[PDB]
């Protein structure tokens, strides 16, 4: 149970 | 041995191993992990066949080289989908979420480890985000 932070963040 | 190897791995450009990657599939949620133990079966289903190849979690990005054909297919990235979510089967299978911005729409990838463990990929990609955004 994870998931990405680095993430652009998508409109 | 196998964290001693994988430290580096996510470092460079292959953390992973064999995977299944059966293609994509369309959802509407895009906002839990669960969305992918579910999508993980609609591809199990028919339509998208799997593929055999091999799974390099990169910290900049995933990338799948076929295994049969070295002619890749995830040429995705990690910062670029929503975000990944396991399973809660067998942990055997793994599938990452993208909404739009590049698809107009709800599209979640699924795929399956080919090496049977839930280590050699999912520990493996729970370290590369942490490494991603290390600066």
């Amino acid at each position: 149970g994870f998931s990405n932070m680095s993430f652009e963040d998508f409109p | 041995h196998q964290w001693q190897a994988d430290e580096e791995a996510v470092r460079s450009a292959t953390c992973s191993f064999s995977v299944k990657y059966l293609g994509c599939v369309e959802v509407f949620e895009s906002r839990g992990m669960q969305v992918c133990e579910e999508a993980l079966k609609v591809l199990r289903q028919s339509r998208r066949r799997p593929v055999r190849g091999l799974l390099h979690v990169s910290g900049d990005g995933l990338r799948v080289v076929d295994d049969e054909t070295k002619g890749l297919i995830v040429d995705q990235t990690i910062e670029k989908v929503s975000f990944c979510a396991p399973d809660r089967n067998h942990e055997r299978g793994f599938s990452y979420i993208c909404r739009d911005g590049t698809t107009r729409r709800w599209m979640c990838h699924g795929f399956l480890a080919c090496k049977d463990s839930g280590e050699r990929l999912s520990h493996a990609v729970g370290c590369a985000f942490a490494v991603c955004l290390e600066r």
